[PDB]
């Protein structure tokens, strides 16, 4: 999928950092549903800043 | 001063009519709680949690707005 | 006048508190001495309010029965019978620094979003550039017109939504 | 970069990591597959044990101070600040 | 062995954490992402346990600390001084303490503050201060408003050497544990020196220079004409011509015979009348037995000879058959928590102050004071909050300790643990007295009004109807106006003219009279009692289970503040120690309104007025107008409202503005009072949206407070109100009618 | 009795089981996570709610979910 | 040096002192132009 | 490993009494009775309140609820790394001293532990209200 370090802008809605941007810290190559692994700058409710996210909730952007 | 407390009239309308229609219409969902329709209109509440639910059902909200309606009357 | 209103300038009672204003000072000054500060501070008193009460006679204030001064709010009435000077001028005075305010504001929001530190040039303040910016924010009504013709002012349909919308 | 040298189950393997990457990150970009899974500090899954040379995981929230007294380190949130030796797969030993 | 024992040079001194928010914690110190960070940096500032766990650098914090603190009130008090000398009318007062209004602060000639600028008197122009600052000062006996300005000045000088002291001893050279813990050394130096010499030195202060320049002002010698206090220490002559004792100097107290000296340490008691101060004499030999007893008492306990005490060993002594351990290592304990020593502190301060202000307007002792009515009311209303916050303050360090210092394994079978095991039957009682008090006490003036109400009565609970008369205070009261006869052969006069007697009188004003008690006293002294019972109850609840409950096993895990466990199992909605001494903010409140109600009314009906017969301010109205509330609401505060109702367009006028101002700020208390956090967090939302929406979010996350602390702000700003709101009315009324 | 209900997101990390006060959860084998875990409430006729588990989850949604039902003497706490 | 500059651009003390130098203009400005009501 | 039984004789630890004790629910509903062997003799503390001593190997204490000796098992496990087994008891007389009763503890993965309650899904993909609506009783979607 996309790169490492690159730039997602996440889709899915639950998210916290939905309709937002974030930078792929890396994507497995295993069958994980959720193998986009984003880095987030701003922290959720919970202060956490990286979420786990399969492909489609997240786009290059 | 009649001028004067018409305005008030008017302010404390806006304030009613401000927070009833904000509980209402975040009934469905919130950013917090998207979920919102799944506890009913009426929940005590989710709890301290993610830094702490208080006063959050629309049925809260309107609960609330008794008081601005009260004063204005 | 309008709406029954006569001038102060014109109105009885308009002098008559005033005078009633004078009586109640010459009432407590009798109690002194003349060189004595309380004394002089009471006469200054008594001039400061002669010269407000001539200033807002001279003004043209139309002063009901209460002799007070009641204020217009039609453009076109308080131009018709001069009487911009009492609103148009302060709310458009109000609005030219509230707009500047503002403007520059978000000029600086701007320049320190576009850093790396945001909460860091949220809390310590760039001096400079801050006052560069309060410098340049006289044109802040142009720039904006500028910017909306452009229509680069607001910010597209990206911004976080609530799930129901 | 600093080497980090890793006592796996495998055998040691010495990599290097960036001041700025975190050890598991650099660890799986060398082609290595350690142990993990919440990758935000908050569980054990990643655990590892400084024998020598320091880390920074001041993000990490699951360790107490006693526990990283002792060497132990949260893999995805720690960032090499010397050489240093970690035994990994370390999180039966944390229990 | 007790000596010194320093650190050299422990902290440097740059202002490069001056630069960095939160360093004396670890989380803070990551600086800020929502905006609760620096609200929680100012609350964590000053909790050095939370700072770290050195208890010895920890006492170095303390010690600064109060190094600092004192410095504050030294500047406070030099500044007082000051605009004492500039801007006040002190030496006219002098010259006639009997038609000059004491005022100090003048404001700037502007909009219409300088409205406020009255006539007090000697062509004064400022603000008429309730502090009594002119009465102490003519006590001590000062004359020259330049002796005030070299008060504040010393005054300054002072504040400067306290803050660099805090600054060298913080950094420079910090004590040691050891040396903070030579516990019986520091109980007697303090003990003996401290209080004995302070006390001594006063004495001879009043002596060789109060007592004689307040001798010569009842005298009635002009202020700017009595020699001046130095000159009177040179010249012997003139203090044996005011007491010949002095021509023998010194030399009779070196052979015992104190009879002689009796000129100046006598025994009157009762009031200067000419002047309603205390007895110069009796002031000055009361602060000599002070002196000598404190003294003689700094020497009780082992420092480092052979002689003196163990606190361990008598205390580890002192122990019972049904109580098992006794009093063992309690040692241990106060050795180690600091919270412990403070809220002791605490408590025991909050009550002197109340005894302080009870004894204070018992028996007057500055010149003219009970003149000032107004500064009467105002320094005892003053005091009794000053006390009954500190009270609180007291059990709220305590349950501090109790969750954090607090260790089962050293206090097995101790006071302390049977308390804890016998709690609940302990609290139960408690619960059931409280009630009972609150009903009785209550449904009196209930039945009252209901009987009015009702035509009847003849069946309501007054002086004339069915009657509570306390007896035992009447007993007691009459039991003091006799006892000098016998129980005090060298007595001249009571200390209190309420144990019965005459009327003092100076210029008219009622200066004090015996006061009676009646039915209606009765129910006001019970009330007072019901509501501190029920402050205690809730307080002693909240430190006796702040570590658990049946409720919950492990309350000890949560911290000490901390909002709720969830909504489960019911909901566990304020369950924390700290809500609890809440509460107790609430009640106590409450309970000192209600006091200084009574105080302020009983005063002006029965006591206060004018001397002709007495033109008692309300004609003790009280006495019947008490027994129902419908009597109290109108005749008392419907009644006092006129005149701050009317206040306006007077040097006064400001007492109703903030009057209406207060009621304004306690409302505004409620709104955080019944909020929810929740709420507030979903507003931050759509705000936030419509923020984003223009591209002007701020970067620190904004966040709604914690449940905590809005109950705090709402707390704070509703006492505040209620607090000022009286304030004010008291003030305007006071300064208009007396 | 309340209701609780585990989801896909479960990293298996256990602070949920690390934080039921009342063991009304479980960690068991799996395959969706890394970590081959998920959690897994048998007990919950002795969760009183007190959603502790709900605060521990780091996932993004709550890996877990409570939801109070009805009232026991057992879901209320009670020792009387 | 450089740490007391720092301090003093830290936030509380700047909006501290922005406010003091308003305000003594607004003072200023009362006191040498007394009683404004029009214009 | 096989689930052990309870022993009645069991010397209990060393504890003065308290007042925060055993109520009428013990003998009317059940009550729960804690099961460990301590290395040595110490004093602990008690989760109702007070402090106690245990005594060396076979220690006994019994409660009403859960919660209290489940953060017992807490203290014991974490502070000298006991294993109790404690028990759920009936005024029957009936006992199943069961509270994490389980083989080991549940805390690590355990071969035949089958998953329960596990929507097998996100949380997202529950459905609208509006169709569990007429059921019969109040029932969330997530129900289902
Ligand atoms: C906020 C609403 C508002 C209201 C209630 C009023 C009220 C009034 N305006 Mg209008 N006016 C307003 C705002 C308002 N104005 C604004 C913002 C402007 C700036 C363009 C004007 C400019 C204006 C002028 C130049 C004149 C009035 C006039 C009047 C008065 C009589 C006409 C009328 O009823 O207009 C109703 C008000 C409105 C329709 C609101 C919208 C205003 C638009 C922008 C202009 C209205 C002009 C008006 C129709 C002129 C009528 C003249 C008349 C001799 C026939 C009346 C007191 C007339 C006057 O002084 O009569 C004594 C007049 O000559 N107004
Ligand atoms: C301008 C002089 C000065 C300077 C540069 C420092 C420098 C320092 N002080 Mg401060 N301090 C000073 C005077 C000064 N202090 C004074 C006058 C006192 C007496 C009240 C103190 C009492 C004091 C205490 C009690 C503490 C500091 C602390 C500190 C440190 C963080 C300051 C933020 C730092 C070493 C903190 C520190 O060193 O924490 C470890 C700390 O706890 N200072
Ligand atoms: C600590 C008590 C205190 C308080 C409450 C006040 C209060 C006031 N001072 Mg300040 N002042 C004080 C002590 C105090 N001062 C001291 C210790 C100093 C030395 C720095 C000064 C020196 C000072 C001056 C020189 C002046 C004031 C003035 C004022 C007024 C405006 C500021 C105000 C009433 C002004 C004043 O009194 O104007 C009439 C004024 O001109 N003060
Ligand atoms: C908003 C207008 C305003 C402004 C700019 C000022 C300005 C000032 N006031 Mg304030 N003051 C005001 C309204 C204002 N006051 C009001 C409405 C009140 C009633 C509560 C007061 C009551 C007041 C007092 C009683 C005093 C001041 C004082 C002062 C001066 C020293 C601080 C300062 C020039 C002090 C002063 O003049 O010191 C010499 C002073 O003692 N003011
Ligand atoms: C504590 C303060 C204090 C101080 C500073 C002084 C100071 C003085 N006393 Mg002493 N004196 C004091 C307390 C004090 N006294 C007390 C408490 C008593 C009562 C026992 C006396 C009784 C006393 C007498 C009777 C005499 C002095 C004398 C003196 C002076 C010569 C020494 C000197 C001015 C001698 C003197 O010259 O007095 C004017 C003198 O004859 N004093
Ligand atoms: C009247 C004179 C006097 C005498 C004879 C003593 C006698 C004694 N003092 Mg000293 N002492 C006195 C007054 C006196 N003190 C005064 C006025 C002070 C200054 C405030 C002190 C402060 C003081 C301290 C702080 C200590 C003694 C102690 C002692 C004892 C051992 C040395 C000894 C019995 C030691 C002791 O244990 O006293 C109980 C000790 O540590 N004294
Ligand atoms: C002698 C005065 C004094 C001192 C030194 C402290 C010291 C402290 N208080 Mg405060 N406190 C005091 C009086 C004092 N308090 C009083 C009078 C009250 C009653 C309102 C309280 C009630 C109180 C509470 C309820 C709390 C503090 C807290 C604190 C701590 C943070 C600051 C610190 C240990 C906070 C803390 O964390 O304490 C450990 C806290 O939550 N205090
Ligand atoms: C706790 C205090 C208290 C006490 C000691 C009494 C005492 C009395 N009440 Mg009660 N009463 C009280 C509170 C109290 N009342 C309250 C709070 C109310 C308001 C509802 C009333 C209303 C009330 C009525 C209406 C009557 C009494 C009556 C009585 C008599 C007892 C029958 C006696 C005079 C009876 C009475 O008048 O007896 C002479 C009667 O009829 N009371
Ligand atoms: C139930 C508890 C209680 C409490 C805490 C108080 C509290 C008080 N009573 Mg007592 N008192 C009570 C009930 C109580 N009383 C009742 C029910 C009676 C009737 C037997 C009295 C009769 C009584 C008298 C006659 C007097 C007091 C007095 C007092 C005061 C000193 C003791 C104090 C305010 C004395 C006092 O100061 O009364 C104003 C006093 O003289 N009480
Ligand atoms: C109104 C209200 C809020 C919302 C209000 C909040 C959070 C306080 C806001 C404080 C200020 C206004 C925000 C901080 C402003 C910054 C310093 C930015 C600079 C502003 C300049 C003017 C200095 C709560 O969050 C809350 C929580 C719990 C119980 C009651 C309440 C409650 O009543
Ligand atoms: S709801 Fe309460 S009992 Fe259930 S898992 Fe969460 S914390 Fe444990
Ligand atoms: S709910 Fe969260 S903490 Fe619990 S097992 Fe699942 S991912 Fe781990
Ligand atoms: S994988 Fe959870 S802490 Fe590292």
């Amino acid at each position: 999928g996309p790169k490492r370090g690159s730039l997602v802008k996440i889709l899915r809605p639950e998210s916290y950092w939905f309709n937002q941007v974030g930078k792929v810290v890396s994507v497995d190559q295993s069958g994980v549903r959720y193998p986009v692994v984003v880095r987030f700058e701003n922290q959720n409710y919970a202060g956490v800043t990286t979420n786990n996210y399969a492909l489609d909730e997240v786009v290059a952007a | 001063g009649d001028f004067l407390v018409h305005h008030a009239i008017a302010l404390g309308l806006h304030t009613t009519t401000l927070i009833l229609v904000k509980g209402a219409l975040d009934a469905r969902g919130s950013k917090l709680m998207p979920d919102k329709k799944d506890f009913g209109y009426s929940f005590p509440c989710d709890g301290p949690g993610r830094g702490g639910t208080c006063d959050i059902s629309a049925y809260d909200a309107f609960y609330l707005a008794v008081f601005w309606m009260l004063n204005t009357i | 006048d309008i709406a029954g209103l006569t001038p102060c300038s014109e109105s009885k009672a308009y002098a008559k508190l005033e005078k009633k204003e004078l009586k109640t000072l010459e009432k407590r000054l009798k109690q002194y001495e003349a060189d004595s500060a309380p004394a002089v501070a009471l006469k200054a008193t008594m001039e400061r309010t002669k010269a407000r009460f001539a200033n807002y006679a001279k003004a043209g204030l139309l002063c009901g029965n209460d002799g007070l001064p009641h204020l217009i709010a039609d453009p076109g009435l308080a131009l018709k019978y001069g009487h911009a000077g009492e609103v148009f001028i302060p709310t458009f005075g109000f609005l030219y620094v509230a707009g500047y305010i503002g403007y520059v504001g978000r000029q600086y929001l701007i320049a320190v979003k576009g850093e790396a530190k945001p909460t860091d040039k949220e809390i310590i303040i760039d001096v400079p550039l801050a006052t560069k910016l309060a410098w340049q924010g006289a044109g802040w009504p142009l720039a904006a017109v500028q910017e909306l013709q452009r229509g680069t002012l607001l910010e597209k349909e990206e911004n976080i939504t609530v799930s129901p919308r | 970069a600093y080497k980090v040298t890793l006592k796996t189950p495998s055998g040691d393997k010495t990599i290097e990591c960036p001041a700025d990457t975190y050890i598991l990150d650099a660890a799986e970009e060398a082609g290595l597959d350690l142990p993990y899974s919440c990758r935000a500090g908050a569980c054990s899954s990643c655990a590892g044990k400084v024998a020598a040379g320091t880390v920074d995981q001041s993000d990490q929230s699951f360790l107490d101070d006693a526990q990283m007294g002792n060497g132990f380190v949260l893999t995805c949130v720690a960032y090499p600040t010397s050489d240093c030796t970690i035994q990994t797969h370390q999180e039966e030993a944390l229990y | 062995k007790v000596k010194i024992a320093v650190d050299r040079n422990p902290v440097e001194t740059s202002f490069e954490k001056w630069a960095k928010p939160g360093h004396f914690s670890r989380t803070l110190s990551k600086g800020p992402n929502t905006t609760t960070w620096i609200w929680n940096l100012h609350a964590d500032a000053h909790d050095f346990d939370s700072h770290t766990s050195d208890l010895e650098e920890i006492s170095r914090k303390v010690f600064s600390a109060h190094f600092g603190q004192l410095g504050i009130i030294f500047i406070w008090l030099s500044g007082m001084y000051f605009h004492g000398a500039r801007f006040s009318n002190y030496e006219a007062w002098l010259s006639d303490p009997t038609h000059i209004k004491p005022s100090a602060q003048v404001v700037w000639p502007i909009v219409g503050q300088e409205i406020l600028n009255g006539d007090v008197g000697g062509g004064f122009q400022g603000i008429q201060i309730t502090s009594g600052f002119f009465q102490l000062w003519r006590a001590s006996g000062i004359t020259s408003e330049l002796q005030l300005y070299t008060t504040a000045i010393g005054g300054l000088v002072m504040a400067a050497a306290m803050f660099f002291a805090g600054w060298f001893h913080y950094h420079k050279a910090a004590p040691k544990l050891e040396w903070f813990q030579n516990v019986e050394s520091m109980l007697n130096h303090h003990l003996g020196g401290l209080l004995g010499l302070g006390s001594l030195a006063w004495a001879g202060h009043q002596i060789h220079v109060s007592l004689p320049v307040n001798k010569l002002l009842d005298a009635g010698v002009d202020p700017k004409e009595i020699p001046l206090p130095h000159d009177l220490l040179l010249n012997r002559a003139i203090m044996a011509d005011l007491y010949p004792s002095f021509a023998k100097g010194i030399a009779p107290f070196f052979t015992l015979n104190w009879s002689e000296y009796s000129d100046f340490l006598t025994f009157k008691g009762g009031l200067n009348p000419v002047t309603g101060g205390l007895w110069l004499s009796d002031t000055a030999h009361h602060h000599v037995a002070i002196a000598v007893l404190f003294l003689v008492a700094g020497h009780m306990y082992r420092t480092n000879w052979g002689i003196g005490h163990s606190m361990k060993e008598i205390l580890e002594a002192h122990r019972g058959p049904f109580t098992g351990e006794g009093h063992v290592g309690l040692y241990e304990i106060l050795t180690t928590s600091w919270h412990a020593q403070l809220a002791i502190n605490l408590a025991l301060f909050g009550s002197l102050s109340i005894i302080v202000a009870h004894h204070m307007y018992a028996m007057p002792p500055y010149p003219y004071l009970a003149t000032d009515y107004g500064t009467q009311l105002s320094l005892f209303t003053h005091h009794t909050w000053i006390g009954g916050f500190c009270i609180v303050g007291a059990g709220a360090h305590a349950a501090i300790f109790m969750v954090r210092d607090y260790d089962p394994t050293n206090n097995y079978n101790n006071l302390l643990d049977r308390v804890i095991r016998h709690r609940d039957a302990i609290i139960s009682h408690l619960n059931w007295v409280c009630i009972f008090l609150g009903f009785h006490s209550f449904g009196l003036y209930i039945h009252n009004d209901t009987m009015s109400a009702l035509g009847r009565p003849q069946d309501m609970f007054s002086d004339t109807a069915i009657q509570l008369q306390p007896v035992f205070a009447q007993w007691i009261q009459n039991t003091h106006f006799l006892a000098p006869q016998l129980t005090a052969p060298n007595a001249l006069a009571a200390t209190s003219l309420t144990w019965g007697g005459d009327l003092v009188a100076v210029g008219g004003k009622v200066a004090m009279m015996p006061i009676s008690l009646g039915t209606s006293d009765f129910m006001v002294h019970h009330i007072h009692a019901f509501t501190i019972h029920v402050t205690v109850l809730i307080l002693l609840k909240g430190v006796l289970f702040a570590r658990s409950s049946r409720l919950i096993p492990d309350k000890a895990n949560l911290g000490f503040r901390f909002p709720c466990d969830g909504p489960g199992r019911g909901g566990t909605c304020q369950v924390s120690a700290w809500d609890h001494v809440f509460l107790g903010l609430f009640w106590m409140y409450n309970s000192l309104s209600i006091v200084i109600f009574h105080f302020s009314w009983k005063m002006q009906s029965d006591v206060w007025g004018t001397v002709t017969g007495v033109s008692h301010i309300t004609g003790g109205n009280f006495a019947q107008s008490a027994n129902t509330i419908n009597g109290w609401l109108r005749d008392f505060l419907w009644a006092q409202s006129s005149q701050v109702i009317q206040s306006y367009g007077s040097a006064l006028s400001a007492y109703g503005l903030i009057f209406l101002g207060a009621h304004f700020v306690w409302a505004f208390s409620l709104m955080f009072l019944f909020s929810g956090r929740g709420y507030w967090q979903e507003l931050i939302e759509s705000i936030v949206w419509a923020h984003n929406k223009l591209k002007v979010a701020p970067a620190i996350q904004p966040r709604a407070l914690s449940i905590t602390q809005g109950r705090a702000v709402g707390v704070a700003h509703y006492l505040l109100g209620g607090i000022a709101t009286t304030w004010s009315f008291f003030l305007a009324r006071i300064i208009s009618v007396g | 009795a309340h209701i609780v209900k585990i989801y896909d997101t479960c990293i298996g990390c256990t602070q949920c089981v690390r934080a039921c006060p009342l063991d009304v959860l479980e960690m068991v084998p799996w395959d969706g996570c890394k970590a081959s875990q998920m959690a897994s409430a048998p007990r919950t006729e002795d969760c009183v709610g007190c959603k502790r588990c709900e605060t521990a989850c780091p996932t993004d949604f709550l890996s877990v979910r409570v939801y109070l039902g009805s009232e026991s003497t057992r879901s209320m706490g009670l020792s009387y | 040096m450089k740490d007391f500059t720092t301090y003093l651009s830290t936030a509380p003390v700047i909006a501290t002192i922005w406010f003091t130098f308003t305000a003594g203009l607004l003072i200023e400005i009362n006191r040498y132009f007394p009683d404004p009501l029009v214009f | 490993w096989t689930v052990p039984t309870l022993n009645p004789d069991t010397p209990s630890p060393i504890f003065g009494g308290s007042t925060g004790g055993l109520l009428r629910k013990a003998q009317t509903e059940e009550f729960y009775v804690i099961t460990w062997e301590a290395k040595k003799e110490q004093i602990f503390e008690m989760p109702t309140g007070g402090a106690a001593i245990m005594r060396q190997g076979p220690n006994l204490l019994k409660f009403g609820k859960k919660e209290q000796c489940l953060a017992l098992t807490t203290q014991l496990r974490n502070k000298f790394k006991l294993t109790p087994c404690f028990y759920r008891v009936f005024p029957d007389g009936k006992v199943q001293y069961l509270h994490p009763a389980d083989g080991v503890y549940p805390e690590k993965v355990n071969a035949g532990r089958v998953g329960a309650n596990q929507n097998m899904r996100r949380i997202g993909q529950n459905v609208n209200p509006i169709k569990v609506k007429f059921s019969g009783r109040m029932m969330s979607p997530a129900e289902i």
